[PDB]
């Protein structure tokens, strides 16, 4: 969907160094200072807050 | 030199499953190809910060 | 003032059939005043020299149309095609009669080839015309000769166009293996009972063979198959309630030559009608010249429209393939080949005898063991 | 080995170069018995192509062929296709219609031809269209064969790549056309590349339609297959001014290089094919005096020449009877009406000598036209945003425009290249809603001297 | 209004010059002002073209 917008491309070339498997270690990422945004789904982050 | 799909798409066009039951995002491009039901959660997107 | 028209025949009744049809092709024209040479030409043990007589007697001849009318070929692979290249090399018309291999489908390869007789992929456009009759929607491809059943596969598409189903497996391998039994149980396991199957005798057979093997011929299975696959090995390893095709006038030859002189005269007939009209150089002593009207007089080939015949319409399509013939449907009642029904164009026709099936019931299989 | 090289032409190439072409050539011989037989052929009927193939098979069992071509005739490699189904020899196509793209090759024959197929040359045009970002585009194809797979391979390039291309749906002919229902589906076409898709008897009617169509516009775009541009001599007055074609008859490689490279493909395999099985050459005796089921080899060199190298050039082969690595030659028709040539082809790239595309305007002499601008720009960052391009496309993003831009390498040299790149921006964004608008074409590139203006003594 | 540039014919047409201002209709709506004869004509080659 990122990749569709055709002036977010800077996103969709830096995302490519942050992409992760799974959403566990997305949030022991963030949860150890190592990411400082992450685009996802409301209520899966809703529940994990 | 061929695009083509993997994971849960992947094993579920080579028949290796019958029914994808999961949080499944619905958009253009998985719709070209394989149907959907009506859906169960409706949500848009967030950025998760500390 | 000449017509010359050249044919690769053994048999002298039947080239003795092909001049009295030459006769009788100036019977109904009036006082036209054309001539009409004839030319038949026997065989060899090769196809070399098939292909050196051929080609100096009928550029020593100077045809029109060339006549492929051989079943009893001792060379299983069935290849005429020396001729054909040979017409092609100047762009000439040949009209073949017997074979079914789609490799004359391909106007590329074969430049200046037609037939009055149609592929398998037209029996299985009367196979779709079979889900239409039985309502079936799913089918199982399984597909060994490469040569012709990726066009199979083409035109099956074709249908699966306007409907929107799919196939639920589809398998191209090589022939001449024989485990495929390990795919044959993989579709086992799928939910369709229709089975579709385009081989030779002898991969039919082996396949019957494992097919029997796994018993996959039981209650509720279904088998279709055509006219190579019913014959040979493969009707000895058949099982009994299989259902078949088979050629109305298609391994008949006498009245087919007849029928195939008569579209050759009015093709001609009508081709004189016109201006430019060129005549087949000497080709063979330094005319490396092509025919000049080779794509027009193959124009008037696809122009073809007939109402009469022995057979009835004859007609070519866009391959310059039989459009409309008539067809029987074969039941295998006990080691008999028995006809339970008939095909003309568009419609299938069940007369009043009955269908048993290999499996229970002679009532229609819904095979659709959901999951 | 036993190998003979004959060469029906008519352009005149006389014997004794040929056996130039083999005496120095080969010094490291690794079979023991070389032998070749060069012969010339003056007319092309296939009874003398049969006699030649007779009289050097069996000339003490010959078993190697190669054959060139100096018309357009494919129907002489379908008969070379025939022999070598009934020979077992492996056969060499080399130029004219000897080595011209036929359909389907036999999985029981043994023939090889020299040149690159329509997949091949279908790939290199769409490469053409994708290095000028000519997206918005359509498809006319005939009823002449070959075509619903050239259909298919087009839709599987298109959805198999990161451009997003401007496809329009595919139009499509029945017939000698009506020009009735033909032109409803033209008259759809509001594109600029027009993909044509017919044979050389048919293109004529095509582009006599087009010009009466006034479809030969300064922006409408034409590129055609190689079949359907022959020779260079025949050249129809009905030709646009700048017409595009693709055809691998190279002017750098005449027919004698070709001929030693397909001698050192032949002596690489049997030379390869000697180390494994000892007696490798095994031929038929002659032509007359024959059974059914000859004498069948079982070690051919028709599945085992896949791979090979010959001086550097990567000359391997296909398991369809093809090439892996061809030399596509990219074409215009200039106004001297002359097929000039400009794109070569690399392993793997597209080099392009004018890589910045001319108008050549006067595709027809009666078009007076005046929609190409010449814009320049100067770089600045709010407004002027100019990237390099990606390399995972060769392709701006397609929000941004293409550019170039004269780069020198220091102040010794005053010469340099004109290196395209990307441009979006505030500006950027006005200049393509004015091209929305007033719907014109644009020459853009940056400036060469510096900044926006000063006069230095009436010097701007 | 979103009208064309005005289609002018020139005589009996030649179908060559007078065609390029026939495909010059892009849009659906056409007014046609001529004669009676003329129309036959005019209609018959629009049916030609589409
Ligand atoms: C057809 O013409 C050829 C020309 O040589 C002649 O030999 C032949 O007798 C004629 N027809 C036949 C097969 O009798
Ligand atoms: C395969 O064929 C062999 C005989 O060639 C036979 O022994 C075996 O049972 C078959 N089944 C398998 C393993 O596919
Ligand atoms: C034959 O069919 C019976 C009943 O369905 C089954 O028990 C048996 O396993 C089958 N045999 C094979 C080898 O498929
Ligand atoms: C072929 O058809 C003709 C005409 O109906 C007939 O005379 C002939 O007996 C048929 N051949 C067979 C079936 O023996
Ligand atoms: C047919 O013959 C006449 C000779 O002048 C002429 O109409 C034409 O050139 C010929 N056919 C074509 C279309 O070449
Ligand atoms: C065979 O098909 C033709 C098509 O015209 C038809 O006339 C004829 O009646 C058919 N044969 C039968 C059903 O006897
Ligand atoms: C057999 O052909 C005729 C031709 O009009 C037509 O009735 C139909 O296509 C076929 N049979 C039936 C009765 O459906
Ligand atoms: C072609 O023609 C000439 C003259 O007829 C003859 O010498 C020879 O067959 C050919 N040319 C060659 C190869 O000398
Ligand atoms: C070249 O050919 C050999 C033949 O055995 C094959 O095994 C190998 O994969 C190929 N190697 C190269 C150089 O790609
Ligand atoms: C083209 O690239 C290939 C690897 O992709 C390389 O092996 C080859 O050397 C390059 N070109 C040639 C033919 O030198
Ligand atoms: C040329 O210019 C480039 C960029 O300023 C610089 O890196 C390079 O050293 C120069 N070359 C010389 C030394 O002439
Ligand atoms: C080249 O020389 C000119 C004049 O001395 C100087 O202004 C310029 O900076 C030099 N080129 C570069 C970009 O180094």
């Amino acid at each position: 969907y990122f990749r569709r917008q055709v002036e977010l491309s800077t996103m969709y070339r830096h995302m490519e160094k942050h992409n992760y498997e799974s959403a566990a270690e997305a949030i022991q990422a963030v949860r150890d200072n190592k990411l400082h945004a992450f685009i996802w789904d409301s209520a899966v982050l809703e529940f994990e807050a | 030199n061929k695009k083509e799909w993997n994971g849960m798409m992947g094993e579920l066009l080579s028949g290796q499953a019958d029914m994808i039951v999961a949080p499944l995002t619905i958009n253009n491009e998985r719709a070209q190809y394989i149907e959907f039901s009506k859906p169960f959660k409706y949500q848009g997107l967030t950025i998760l910060v500390k | 003032k000449i017509v010359n028209i050249g044919a690769v025949l053994s048999t002298r009744k039947h080239e003795q059939m092909f001049r009295e049809a030459v006769n009788q092709a100036n019977k109904r024209h009036g006082s036209w005043k054309i001539q009409l040479n004839a030319t038949s030409v026997t065989h060899k043990p090769n196809a070399i020299q098939m292909a050196l007589s051929v080609c100096e007697d009928l550029i020593s001849s100077q045809v029109y149309a060339i006549l492929v009318s051989h079943p009893p070929t001792p060379n299983d692979h069935f290849t005429p095609t020396p001729v054909s290249y040979t017409a092609g090399f100047y762009r000439i018309p040949v009209l073949g009669l017997t074979t079914r291999m789609s490799i004359y489908s391909d106007k590329s390869i074969h430049l200046s080839f037609l037939r009055t007789v149609p592929p398998y992929s037209h029996q299985s456009s009367v196979w779709f015309e079979m889900m239409r009759v039985y309502n079936w929607n799913h089918i199982i491809l399984l597909v060994s000769d490469d040569h012709e059943g990726r066009a199979a596969q083409k035109r099956l598409e074709t249908l699966l166009e306007e409907r929107e189903s799919k196939a639920e497996k589809v398998l191209q391998f090589d022939p001449g293996t024989k485990n495929v039994t390990a795919l044959l149980m993989e579709a086992r396991e799928l939910e369709a009972r229709v089975i579709i199957l385009s081989a030779s005798e002898d991969d039919a057979a082996t396949v019957y063979r494992a097919a029997a093997m796994l018993n996959m011929t039981g209650s509720g299975y279904v088998w279709l198959v055509g006219e190579r696959e019913i014959s040979g090995n493969a009707l000895r390893y058949a099982p009994d309630g299989i259902i078949g095709l088979q050629l109305i006038n298609g391994k008949n030859e006498s009245a087919h030559i007849s029928d195939a002189v008569g579209v050759v005269a009015q093709a001609v007939h009508e081709l004189l009608e016109k201006e430019n009209i060129t005549d087949p150089p000497r080709g063979c002593v330094g005319n490396t010249n092509i025919w000049k009207t080779g794509p027009l007089f193959k124009r008037v080939l696809m122009s073809s429209k007939y109402a009469d015949g022995v057979t009835g319409r004859v007609e070519f399509n866009e391959d310059g393939d039989r459009k409309f013939a008539n067809y029987s449907i074969m039941n295998l009642q006990n080691r008999k080949l028995v006809q339970v029904g008939i095909y003309n164009g568009t419609h299938v026709i069940p007369n009043d005898r009955k269908i048993i099936w290999p499996g229970g019931e002679t009532e229609k299989p819904r095979g659709y063991q959901m999951s | 080995l036993n190998i003979a090289v004959l060469l029906g032409h008519s352009h005149d190439v006389t014997e004794r170069e040929l056996r130039n072409l083999w005496g120095p050539e080969q010094a490291t011989g690794l079979p023991l018995d070389v032998n070749v037989v060069a012969l010339l052929m003056n007319r092309t009927d296939p009874k003398s192509l049969i006699t030649h193939v007779c009289d050097l098979m069996s000339g003490a069992r010959i078993h190697g062929l190669v054959f060139g071509d100096d018309t357009d005739q494919e129907a002489v490699a379908q008969m070379l296709d025939f022999i070598s189904s009934q020979t077992f020899i492996p056969i060499l196509g080399i130029a004219g219609g000897a080595s011209m793209i036929m359909a389907d090759k036999d999985p029981t024959s043994t023939f090889f031809q020299f040149g690159a197929s329509i997949q091949q040359q279908a790939t290199v045009m769409l490469k053409i269209m994708q290095d000028y970002d000519w997206h918005v585009f359509s498809l006319v194809t005939t009823i002449f064969p070959g075509y619903r797979d050239f259909i298919s391979f087009i839709k599987t390039t298109v959805d198999n790549s990161f451009v997003g291309w401007d496809m329009q749906n595919v139009i499509t002919l029945d017939t000698s056309f009506e020009d009735a229902k033909t032109q409803v589906q033209l008259k759809k076409i509001h594109s600029s590349v027009i993909l044509l898709y017919c044979s050389k008897d048919e293109a004529v009617l095509i582009l006599s339609e087009a010009r009466s169509l006034g479809l030969t516009g300064y922006d409408f775009f034409w590129i055609v297959p190689s079949l359907v541009s022959g020779n260079t001599e025949l050249i129809p007055k009905e030709f646009p001014s700048g017409l595009i074609s693709v055809s691998y008859d190279d002017w750098d490689y005449s027919l004698e290089a070709r001929v030693r490279d397909g001698l050192g493909i032949l002596t690489t395999a049997a030379s390869s094919m000697l180390e494994k099985f000892s007696y490798i050459p095994e031929a038929k005796a002659s032509c007359y005096g024959q059974a059914e089921k000859p004498e069948t080899p079982l070690h051919t060199l028709h599945q085992f020449m896949v791979n090979v190298t010959w001086d550097g050039k990567d000359l391997s082969f296909t398991e369809e009877g093809y090439q892996v690595h061809p030399r596509l030659v990219v074409i215009v028709l200039n106004k001297d009406r002359e097929w000039e040539k400009v794109g070569k082809w690399e392993n793997q790239t597209l080099s392009l000598r004018h890589a910045v595309w001319p108008r050549y305007k006067s595709f027809s002499d009666c078009e007076p036209d005046d929609n190409h601008l010449s814009i320049v720009t100067l770089e600045e960052a709010p407004f002027v945003i100019v990237e390099d391009i990606d390399p995972l496309t060769e392709t701006c993003v397609r929000n941004t425009v293409p550019c170039r831009k004269f780069v020198k390498i220091n102040n010794s040299t005053n010469e340099g290249m004109n290196v395209k790149k990307c441009c979006k921006g505030f500006c950027i964004d006005i200049l393509k809603k004015l091209s929305r608008t007033v719907k014109f074409t644009y020459d853009l590139y940056l400036v060469t001297n510096g900044k926006h203006g000063k006069k230095v003594n009436n010097v701007w």
